[PDB]
RNA sequence: CCAUGAUAAGGAUUAUAAAUUGAAAGUGUUAAUAUCAUAAUCAAAAUUUAUUAUUUAUAUUAAAUAUGUAUGUGUAGAUAAAAUAAGAA
């Protein structure tokens, strides 16, 4: 049960059936579907030419971003300076400790997993742990 | 990265068992199903699969049988004609009594599975071969149809003077 | 021919009971009609059924007769058994025509659906390019060509 | 010929490379603990053997273990002792290949243990796979049947003195030859465990009720042990060089000539399979797959579904005549035949279910029930070891109690239509068809059937259970034994269920005729009052039915007297006889499926019996 | 007026092959580019499946944009001609008039005075008669003139 | 000669369309020549059928004639 | 190149060989080597950029 | 096919066919005729029987 | 990031090794001998382009609507083998291979 | 009644 | 913009040069006999004079087996995209749809 | 949190005829009880939640970024819909 502010203002009204391609709040949980002859043509831009989008560049006089957009696409230097470079994720952030070239031209949200595989077992309730279990998600 | 050989919390994440059914809700079982047909029982497999004829189809047949006819091959021709004069015998009327079996209705809680079930598996019992309302074999009579090859149009030299 | 996918068999009642739609439609009526004529073979099935088919279209927007009510149900009987005949004939035409169609298709050397008989030279059943690696009723597996039911040259 | 090449590759003086065990890299790991799965057990879960190879490893030895198993070439297509019928069907064989091919793949896959499959004489094959492996302690569990209990003394002889063989003259070698093994036995086959009954066997009173008494009595072994001796195996290291790779687990590539390959149906020796094909109407919606954890699946589902109406009917403390039609009854006797499910796993489950709802009052007697059911597997188990071979000979074990029992009588002719379902009898006609299609028939099925071979007509009763034994997937040998003699009035014990007439049986059980009417649809016009007599109809009803005998339904194979008199050729309409259906049935023309078809579609025969025509 | 069908079918339960009931992507609708929609096997909604395949509207559009091109292909099979320029000079009397542009004003007709009620539009000249004009510096006509029948000469057709 | 109005389509070669070309030649006929009036009115030529298809709604399932599913 | 116009288009040199190390029983990758502090470019950006 | 014995009692008894009148005296008779020959019988097919409801009303009680 | 080393070596490998004949024997452009019919053509006119295109099934049809000499027969009459069943390799004799194929290579359906 | 059959 | 047009070939105008280069290089006529003036192989629209440039396919198979695309995502058009969608029509005015402006 | 009321879904007997097969008995947001309350989209986001018709084997990723998963005898239990331009007695 996902909690939010909206969470009570709005309602989900069951899983009613929604305009192609206009559901109300996008939540990309293919972005990290791995597709190899696809590779360049999957969740990035169209065209080659294009330049990277402004979120990959600071505008005006700024004092500091805690994390960096997820749109932001990974290059060379994001490697080669060696900085700190996050993205806000669930349940917090995940930093990029890791530099390799190989994800180079692919965006931050591509690189990401939305949907981590990974369960906690602390907050997970007795009925809740029972549920996974029986779900076969928790031995 | 040089990909480290001990990967520490992805591979302890409870691998999830393979499937175990099939269908809804992936409990089917793999038993033989009111699908199978009996390709023992007559010419043609009990319920019959759904083949449809096209105008290609003929046409083809039209060019097939103007080329046997071209070529003085009879021997499909009387073969055919023998099949359609034992498979097309008119019906004999059922006697009073006859009614083919219908499945019982309840109305609290009408199970159409079971329903389609029972018609499929009495049509399927229900084979050509044991079918004995249509009249076969040699000892019926058939006063429609030319008894044996010699006297076709075909082997009009023999029927002179 | 064209349809190469393994298909699923309705019962002949469920056949039979479509009225004007799939199984008395003309022009699958005038199809099979063409086919039998070719052949060369008398179309009396076809036509047992024709007859019948049209009077009980033409019939079938008005009420059923009022009756009395018969004590003995000789009324009754005498209904069903003509429903059955009718019923019987247009089974009869129906194997007619599942029967002369894999004939056709055999000497046109057409190569059926999955899962069908053909009784020239293929009588364990046709099963090409199929979803599942096996027969599927034979649960035996296949060559990476389909089959060659026939020879190469026409 | 297969056997033969088997032989000639494995069974050679000196083993190829090309079939050869790695050899381990570590010294310590180059001996390891051998178990042997044999086919009365083909489970992991609760498998004796296995957990004591697992702790005996744990404690010293050899740290890896590893696990092999031989499929005899001896009986799958090989004759019967009478009639020819197959010791496992195609359909029994498929069953079992299955069975262990889901084995090996939860065992090579969930606890890393090689499965060594081999085809051919057990006898042969396991001493040398002992040898050659290096096995410290060879587990294995207690075989007793006939055919079987040799085999495994011929084993555990051959692996005290390190015995080997050597290919068809199979000239034992010595152990000093090569290219402190000790074996141990445990007893796993039944639900109860020897030593535990509180009566030994050889003083147990003959009778199911005694040993019912003695149930309540009796004690089971819990599995939590066994099971934490098992999955201790996952953290115990094995040898990984055995271990299956992704090509040979997909099928890719075939596997190497020293993991085994399992056989195939084509080469075990069936060579026909369209004419062993059976194409008739299937009824039961429900069938069991093969599979320990399939098996697991199906009880906690039958549980839940609530399956003990079939035990017992609510409110019914007397026990109530079954229903045959029904999908209720548990379907789990193939698995404990094959040895997926164990007894103790099933009685521990179902004294779970009932623990848990035992707000219920009568959930209590449904436990019992099945208590009692399994109680009497074990009864016939019990009683198949006290006779021993003396079962098997004619006129069953004890010929004392057969005094009313005439002379047997052989006919090649009703056996065959017995066996193919032709009787005018709609119950026993719905279960051979049951027997036949369906994996097995139920309980009043095998009795009616087992009854109208042996006395109804007076054919050999060996002739009904060596067919039970090729249909029959949950077939048991002294359990199946056992009950066709006590139902042919071979084992004539009082204080037990009493034989009764095949009427008597279908007019009880099927009394509406729902059973008949879903496996003869036929059939299906024809009112309840003559459902189980459509012999004594007339011409009339049979048009009104449209039924008519011997054309559509056959003839009974008994007739009333005087029917010879009043009854003409036309009507009897012989269904075996020189250019019938039957014998075009296959394509060489050796007739069909039925009597002496081991010997007519038998590629591989071992043994020679009598081959004549007619 | 054709008989093919221009609709796509609407999206229902899972369509099995059987009479009168095919898969909706079974190779035959809408000739083989069904191919491009179609997407075989069970398929998780969860997490399987591209939604413009789904889309009612999006594959109307595609089998759209197919009927379109069948129609444009046919219609270029149609037209065997060509267009050539012409200075108003040596066009035929037909020709040297003001011809409305395309879809601008009523269909007109070549010159209904001497009973001619055709389309100008449609009118297609042959090339032997335009040899002349068409190539002045070729010299020998390397095309051969026209060979005309005689309509009033007696041939067989007059029941000579 | 016949003027096809309301919705066009394509190929009209069905019986609903079929009827509709007979009612407006018989109405002709009948216009054309009085008494041909009596042997068409008779027979039904004339007379008019009210039924129409069921119209669109978005609640049906398909958006005719089925609901959606109830548990 | 994508594969729904020219697959055949595509050779083994594009593969860079020596990013990964590749299994000898199975033609399989077994893992990729580190590629950033080994990797040396004289053109980080394009050279008509100058600064 | 097997016979069976006219004097002494088989283990399994057959039953004869059933002779019926060929003449009808009374229509009563041609209507017990009837009935005992199921041609006033419901075609139905029994699925289910009443033993479930019996043991329905045995479990209420 | 092996995974896509992988997949990408993969679907080179795929893409550059050959398959099998995606026209189906069955059907009447392809059913004469290959001494006969359009195997005469495809062995003395296309034969040397086959072994560069490796059989793939798009690089076949297209030579094949370049060539001439068949006109629209390659469509209006002629049938080829479905999308999963012309990817196999060059010799395979057998259904069950397209389930073989490699499960942790993200090619997606590529060998 | 719409087909009847002498035979 | 697709269909990309494949690059040019020197004698596929037209069969007589084909015969010419290709076949025989015997054929005495080079090419069929050209007009003074200017052909528009493609009539209806006005392309660059001087560029190559491909014409409506006559066959079928070119049609399906050419390199074009399908659409995947929503429809844009230059106009309509005022109006979100069929379902939601904005009409800034209630006008009639009928309405001429002179 | 609580802080009065109000619209929904749910077909069983008034019928042919110049005619419609959707109900009033109530569904989150709306008008009197208070007494720490800053919870609100302007993009690129986090399934565990009863109430939802997906495309099945000739040709398959180009424009806002848009689904890598589950081939397994049309296959258990349980259950959904329709007698209106359609064809059912
Ligand atoms: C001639 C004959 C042969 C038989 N052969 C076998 C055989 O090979 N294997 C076999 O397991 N049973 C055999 N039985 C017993 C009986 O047929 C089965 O127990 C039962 O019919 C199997 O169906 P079920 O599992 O649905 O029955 P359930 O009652 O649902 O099964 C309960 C379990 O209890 C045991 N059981 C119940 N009744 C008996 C019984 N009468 N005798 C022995 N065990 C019983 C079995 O393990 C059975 O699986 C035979 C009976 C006869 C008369």
């Amino acid at each position: 049960i996902a909690k939010s502010a909206f969470g009570f203002y709005l309602a989900r009204r069951g899983q009613r059936k929604y305009p192609f391609l206009r559901r109300p709040h996008i939540k990309n949980t293919h972005s990290m579907n791995p597709s190899a002859p696809y590779f360049w043509s999957f969740m990035t831009a169209k065209s080659q030419m294009a330049f990277l989008p402004e979120e990959n560049y600071i505008t005006g006089d700024w004092t500091g971003k805690f994390f960096v957009s997820k749109r932001q696409v990974y290059t060379l230097q994001h490697a080669t300076s060696g900085a700190k470079v996050r993205v806000k994720s669930f349940p917090s952030i995940f930093e990029f400790n890791s530099p390799s070239r190989w994800n180079i031209g692919k965006e931050m949200n591509t690189l990401t997993k939305p949907r981590m595989d990974l369960i906690d077992e602390q907050m997970l309730t007795k009925k809740q742990r029972l549920d996974y279990v029986r779900a076969g998600l928790l031995p | 990265t040089a990909t480290p050989e001990r990967f520490s919390v992805l591979g302890t994440t409870h691998p999830k068992p393979k499937r175990t059914g099939f269908g809804r809700n992936n409990k089917m079982r793999s038993k033989p199903s009111d699908n199978v047909a009996w390709y023992d029982k007559g010419p043609v497999e009990w319920l019959p699969r759904p083949v449809r004829l096209t105008y290609d189809h003929l046409d083809q047949l039209q060019q097939w049988t103007m080329r046997a006819t071209l070529d003085g091959r009879t021997e499909e021709f009387n073969r055919i004609r023998d099949l359609h004069r034992e498979w097309s015998q008119h019906p004999l009327m059922p006697v009073l009594g006859d009614v083919e079996p219908k499945f019982p209705l309840n109305l609290f809680k009408q199970n159409h599975r079971a329903k389609k079930r029972f018609l499929v598996r009495w049509h399927k019992a229900n084979t050509p071969a044991n079918w004995l309302w249509m009249p076969r074999g040699p000892t019926v009579v058939t006063p429609l149809h030319r008894t044996n090859p010699t006297q076709y149009p075909e082997n009009w030299k023999q029927m002179v003077q | 021919n064209t349809f190469l996918t393994s298909s699923v068999a309705t019962p002949p009642i469920s056949v039979i009971r479509t009225g004007p739609k799939w199984w008395a439609h003309p022009e699958r009526m005038v199809r099979q009609k063409l086919m039998y004529f070719t052949l060369g073979v008398d179309q009396l099935p076809l036509r047992r059924t024709a007859v019948i088919q049209r009077d009980l279209q033409r019939f079938h927007m008005c009420k059923p007769p009022p009756r009395v009510g018969d004590s003995t149900g000789y009324k009754r009987s005498r209904a069903a058994q003509l429903n059955t005949w009718y019923r019987r004939i247009q089974y009869q035409e129906y194997h007619m025509q599942h029967l002369f169609t894999r004939h056709v298709w055999g000497l046109l050397r057409v190569y059926p659906g999955n899962t069908t008989k053909i009784q020239g030279k293929a009588d364990d059943g046709y099963v090409g390019y199929d979803s599942v690696p096996f027969h599927r009723y034979n649960r035996a597996p296949l060559p990476f060509p389909a089959r060659e039911l026939y020879e190469r040259r026409k | 010929n297969y056997l033969s090449e088997q032989d000639a590759l494995y069974l050679s003086p000196t083993t190829p490379e090309e079939a050869r065990v790695p050899s381990a890299l570590c010294p310590q790991l180059s001996a390891c603990v051998m178990v042997v799965f044999a086919a009365n057990d083909m489970r992991v879960h609760d498998n004796y053997a296995l957990a004591l190879a697992a702790t005996r490893a744990e404690a010293a030895g050899g740290l890896p273990v590893i696990a092999v198993t031989v499929v005899d070439y001896r009986m799958f297509a090989q004759p019967s002792a009478v009639g020819g019928f197959f010791r496992q069907s195609p359909m029994r064989a498929r069953f079992f290949l299955e069975t262990l091919a889901a084995l090996r793949y939860k065992l090579e896959r969930e606890l890393r243990i090689p499965l060594l499959v081999r085809c051919g004489r057990p006898e042969d094959h396991i001493p040398r796979l002992v040898v050659e492996c290096g096995a410290i302690d060879v587990f294995l569990t207690t075989q007793y049947a006939p055919h079987e209990k040799e085999v495994h003394n011929d084993i555990v002889e051959a692996i005290n003195q390190r015995r080997w063989v050597s290919r068809d003259p199979t000239a034992g070698y010595k152990a000093i030859e090569h290219d402190a093994p000790v074996a141990h036995s445990v007893w796993q086959t039944t639900l109860v465990h020897i030593d535990d009954l509180p009566v030994p066997v050889a003083s147990m009173v003959e009778g199911e009720r005694w040993y019912h008494d003695d149930v309540t009595t009796a004690n089971i072994r819990p599995t939590a042990a066994f099971d934490r001796c098992i999955n201790r195996l996952s953290d115990l290291p094995a040898r990984g060089d055995l271990l299956p790779t992704t090509g040979e687990l997909s099928g890719l590539e075939p596997p190497p000539l020293y993991r085994g390959r399992a056989p195939t149906l084509v080469e075990l020796g069936y060579g026909s399979p369209e004419a062993f094909i059976e194409e008739e109407v299937i009824a039961t919606q429900s069938s069991h797959p093969p599979g320990e954890d399939a098996a697991i699946e199906r009880v906690l589902d039958w549980l839940m579904d609530g399956g003990m109406t079939s035990m017992l009917r609510y409110g019914r403390d007397r026990r109530t005549n079954t229903k045959m039609y029904s999908q209720r009854l548990s379907r789990l006797s193939p698995y404990l035949s094959c040895g997926a499910l164990s007894p103790r796993r099933f009685y521990e489950e179902l004294r779970r279910f009932t623990s848990e709802h035992l707000r219920d009052n009568f959930v209590q007697q449904q436990y019992r029930e099945a208590l009692l059911r399994l109680s009497r597997r074990d009864y016939w188990h019990w009683m198949g070891l006290r006779y021993g071979p003396l079962l098997f000979y004619e006129y069953g074990p004890r010929p004392e109690h057969t005094d009313d029992i005439a002379d047997w009588r052989h006919d090649p002719k009703i056996v065959q239509k017995w066996c193919a379902g032709l009787t005018g009898i709609p119950f026993a006609d719905a279960a051979m068809r049951e027997l036949t299609l369906t994996g097995f028939v139920a309980d009043e099925g095998r009795q009616g059937l087992i009854w109208l071979l042996s006395r109804g007509y007076g054919q050999d009763w060996r002739l009904g259970a060596e067919w039970l034994e090729r249909c029959s997937i949950d077939y048991d040998p002294f359990v199946c034994y056992g009950n066709c003699a006590y139902y042919s009035e071979l084992v004539r014990d009082d204080f037990g269920e009493t034989v009764r007439n095949i009427h008597w049986l279908a007019h009880h059980h099927d009394q509406t005729g729902i059973y008949v009417k879903k496996w003869l649809p036929q059939l299906s016009k024809i009112p309840p009052v003559y459902i189980h007599r459509p012999h004594v109809l007339t011409e009339r009803m049979q048009a009104m039915h449209g039924v008519q005998l011997g054309k559509n339904y056959p003839y009974p194979l008994k007739l009333w007297d005087g029917a010879q008199y009043t009854l003409s050729s036309e009507h009897l309409t012989t269904y075996f006889s020189e250019g019938s259906q039957w014998h075009r049935k296959a394509k060489n023309g050796a007739g069909g499926s039925g009597y002496a078809e081991a010997l007519r579609h038998g590629t591989v025969i071992l043994e020679p019996h009598q081959l004549q025509s007619s | 007026v054709s008989t093919g069908e221009f609709d796509h079918p609407p999206f229902q339960f899972r369509q099995r092959h059987t009479f009168n009931t095919t898969p909706l992507h079974d190779a035959n609708r809408f000739g083989g580019r069904t191919a491009y929609l179609r997407e075989i096997g069970p398929v998780n909604i969860k997490k399987q499946g591209r939604r413009f395949k789904k889309d009612p509207r999006t594959v109307q559009f595609n089998v759209d944009v197919w009927c379109a091109q069948q129609t444009l292909r046919k219609r270029w099979k149609q037209r065997d001609w060509e267009v050539i320029e012409i200075p108003f000079r040596l066009v035929p009397r037909e020709q040297q008039r003001v011809i409305p542009e395309l879809y601008t004003d009523i269909p007109q007709m070549t010159d209904p005075a001497r009973n001619d009620f055709s389309n100008i539009r449609n009118k297609v000249y042959d090339r032997e008669e335009l040899q002349g004009v068409l190539f002045p510096a070729a010299g020998a006509m390397l095309y051969p003139p026209l060979q005309r029948v005689d309509k009033q000469a007696m041939t067989l057709d007059k029941y000579l | 000669h016949i003027v096809s109005e309301g919705h066009a389509m394509p190929s009209i070669a069905n019986e609903i369309a079929a009827f509709a070309l007979r009612m407006a030649v018989a109405n002709a006929l009948v216009k054309l020549i009085p008494l041909t009036r009596i042997p068409l009115k008779k027979s039904g030529l004339l007379s008019v059928d009210r039924r129409r298809e069921r119209g669109q709604f978005p609640g049906y399932l398909d958006g005719k004639k089925v609901k959606r599913r109830f548990a | 190149n994508r594969p729904e116009v020219a697959m055949h288009r595509n050779t083994v040199g594009l593969l860079p060989a020596h990013m990964w190390e590749t299994d000898k029983k199975t033609g399989k990758v077994k893992s990729v080597k580190d590629s950033v502090r080994d990797y040396q470019t004289k053109t980080p950006y394009p050279k008509w950029v100058q600064l | 096919y097997l016979a069976s014995s006219n004097s002494r009692v088989d283990t399994l008894p057959v039953e004869r066919p059933l002779s019926h009148a060929v003449t009808f005296n009374s229509d009563a008779e041609a209507e017990d005729q009837l009935k005992w020959e199921g041609f006033y019988a419901e075609p139905y097919v029994d699925q289910a029987p009443t033993s479930d409801i019996d043991d329905m009303a045995h479990t209420f009680m | 990031h092996r995974a896509l080393a992988d997949s990408l070596r993969a679907y080179v490998e795929f893409s550059t090794s050959k398959r099998v004949e995606p026209w189906d024997a069955r059907f009447k452009p392809f059913d004469r001998i290959e001494k006969d019919g359009v195997y005469v053509l495809m062995r003395y006119m296309m034969e040397e382009k086959l072994q560069l295109c490796n059989y793939h099934h798009r690089p076949v049809k297209r030579l094949f609507c370049n060539i001439g000499l068949m006109g629209p027969q390659i469509t209006t009459k002629a049938r080829w083998k479905p999308y999963r069943f012309a990817t196999n390799p060059a010799g395979t004799s057998k259904a069950e291979r397209m389930y073989q194929r490699d499960k942790t290579v993200y090619t997606h359906g590529h060998n | 009644i719409s087909y009847m059959e002498d035979v | 913009r697709f269909p990309p047009t494949p690059s040019e070939t020197p004698a596929t105008q037209d069969w007589m040069a084909y015969t010419a280069k290709y076949l025989d290089k015997q054929f005495t006529i080079s090419a069929e006999p050209a007009p003074v003036y200017n052909v528009n192989k493609l009539w209806p629209m006005q392309q660059i004079p001087g560029k190559v440039d491909q014409t409506p396919f006559e066959e079928d198979q070119t049609w399906l087996l050419h390199s074009i695309p399908v659409q995947q995502l929503e429809m844009h058009h230059h106009e309509k995209d005022l109006q979100d969608l069929p379902f939601i029509n904005h009409e800034q005015f209630p006008r009639s749809l009928e309405w001429n402006a002179p």
